[PDB]
């Protein structure tokens, strides 16, 4: 019924609070962008191009429903969310390079958080 | 670098444009196309300073922050009369009406 | 340089050039030196004449184009101007 | 898509320099894949951001409070080209030179409400040109047409 522990869930959540309150030396908070993604109608062409769309939203979602059966998964979609964005938006964008960063500091807070 | 100007003397007022280099004497000699007296039988002013043939328009003060196509600078102009010069004397332009309540 | 001169409805003459006053539609059909205008007084025709020295100035110019300005006090008579005068 | 003047789906990145140097308040407009536009970041008067676009996409540039129309490179519409050797392309927005008429126009706009136009002592003609704001869409309108009649 519940495949995963406290604790598991407790570290996992932790690490995505981490990568969402996450701000530059501006102040700005990075994942703003990447925590609601558009509607089809929207942005059709996001759609048309990736395969696996995925947002913060999803990934709280598949927290709270036990989808990640260890913190390999969770990076899984997390990488895979960077992915998304960076196949779509391409080389140069404020997108791309948010998620550059948004991808350290997930694997900086992963090795801080668990060991 | 261009100079743009208002030439006033009573009720006439000449609009034109001279460089910054340009001297007061060759602004006297486009007054002189224009309404054919020459400079000898000129007078120009900056306010109330009479200004000189050999100045420069921007050693009299008329610069392209201070003289521009959209806001130019008056130059005063009075002629020779007789023997002597006439008095300067550039006639206002008309007042504008009070501003109503709506743009109040 | 080819010249002309335009007449305010209190007397004030201003001698602008013939380029310069072709900016207004309406001066192009009267003319073809002279012009008179009955009801455009001095304040709001000498704002007219500097608007044909910023129009031909600035018009298909590289240099930054500045804000032409228009006080609040004559505004309204200067717009009636510039719809009689189609510039 | 479909409309004439629309952005293309290049995917091809393009870096852009939006320079405002005009005294409004700038707003970038980007039309989008449909021809539908979009409203971004403001620039204020006499500030520079280098933007990243991409080729095929059209912009234009309004007041941000007024809407009234600016010129891009002494032209109604910017399109970037592909960077020439990682070149960035540069947009200067400028003011236009407004027919007196139309300037006489923004002023009174600027000083009264829009349910007084009707209270001023000008002519029946002038209130409808008072009352027909600046928008993106009519000079749209405008455009599409003046390049499909071309
Ligand atoms: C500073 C400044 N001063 C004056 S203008 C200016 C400026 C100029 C440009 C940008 C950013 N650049 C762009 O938006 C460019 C400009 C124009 O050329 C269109 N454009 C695009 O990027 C478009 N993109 C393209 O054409 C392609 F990507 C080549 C296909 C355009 C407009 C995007 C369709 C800017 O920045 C600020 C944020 O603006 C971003 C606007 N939104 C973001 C959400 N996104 C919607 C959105 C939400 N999400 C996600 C949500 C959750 C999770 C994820 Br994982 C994603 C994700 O991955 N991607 C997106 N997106 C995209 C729609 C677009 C400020």
């Amino acid at each position: 019924l519940s495949p995963n522990p406290p604790k598991l869930t407790k570290q996992m959540n932790a690490i995505i609070d981490t990568v969402i309150n996450y701000k530059d030396s501006s102040g700005r908070q990075l994942s703003e962008v990447f925590i609601q993604l558009p509607s089809r109608k929207e942005l059709p062409e996001y759609y048309e191009l990736i395969r696996k769309p995925v947002d913060f939203k999803k990934i709280k979602e598949r927290i709270r429903n036990h989808k990640y059966r260890s913190l390999g998964d969770l990076e899984k979609d997390v990488m895979l969310l960077c992915h998304n964005a960076q196949t779509f938006n391409l080389e140069g964008s404020q997108i791309y390079e948010d998620s550059i960063v948004l991808q350290s500091v997930f694997k900086s807070a992963r090795q801080k958080i668990a060991k | 670098m261009d100079v743009f100007l208002m030439i006033r003397r009573h009720k006439t007022t000449i609009f034109t444009d001279a460089k910054e280099s340009s001297t007061v004497f060759e602004l006297k000699r486009i007054v002189e196309g224009i309404l054919k007296r020459p400079p000898d039988e000129q007078r120009l002013y900056k306010d109330d300073q009479l200004l000189d043939d050999g100045k420069t328009l921007g050693e009299c003060g008329f610069t392209s922050q201070t003289a521009r196509p959209q806001a130019p600078a008056t130059v005063g102009l009075a002629f020779r009369a007789d023997d002597t010069f006439e008095a300067l004397c550039i006639e206002p332009f008309s007042s504008p009406p009070e501003l109503p309540d709506v743009m109040k | 340089m080819m010249y002309v001169k335009l007449i305010s409805s209190d007397g004030h003459e201003f001698i602008v050039k013939r380029e310069h006053a072709l900016t207004s539609g309406t001066i192009k059909a009267m003319l073809s030196n002279e012009v008179n205008f009955r009801e455009i007084p001095s304040h709001v025709l000498s704002k007219v004449c500097m608007y044909f020295t910023y129009k031909v100035r600035y018009t298909n110019s590289s240099t930054e184009i500045p804000e032409f300005p228009i006080a609040p006090e004559i505004a309204l008579e200067l717009l009636m101007a510039a719809n009689f005068l189609d510039c | 898509p479909r409309p004439v003047l629309r952005s293309v789906n290049s995917r091809e990145p393009s870096q852009v320099i939006f320079c405002n140097r005009s005294p409004r308040v700038v707003l970038p407009v980007w039309l989008n894949f449909d021809g539908e536009p979009q409203p971004y970041p403001t620039l204020p008067p006499g500030t520079g951001r280098r933007i990243h676009s991409y080729r095929g996409h059209l912009w234009l540039f309004r007041d941000a409070g007024t809407h009234d129309g600016l010129l891009v490179n002494q032209t109604e519409l910017f399109v970037p080209s592909l960077n020439v050797d990682g070149q960035p392309i540069f947009a200067n927005i400028t003011l236009p030179v407004y027919t007196l008429k139309e300037r006489c126009l923004q002023v009174v706009r600027s000083l009264v409400k829009p349910e007084n136009y009707r209270r001023l002592d000008i002519v029946r003609s002038l209130y409808e040109d008072l009352e027909d704001h600046p928008n993106v869409q009519k000079d749209l309108e405008r455009l599409t047409q003046e390049i499909a009649h071309q």
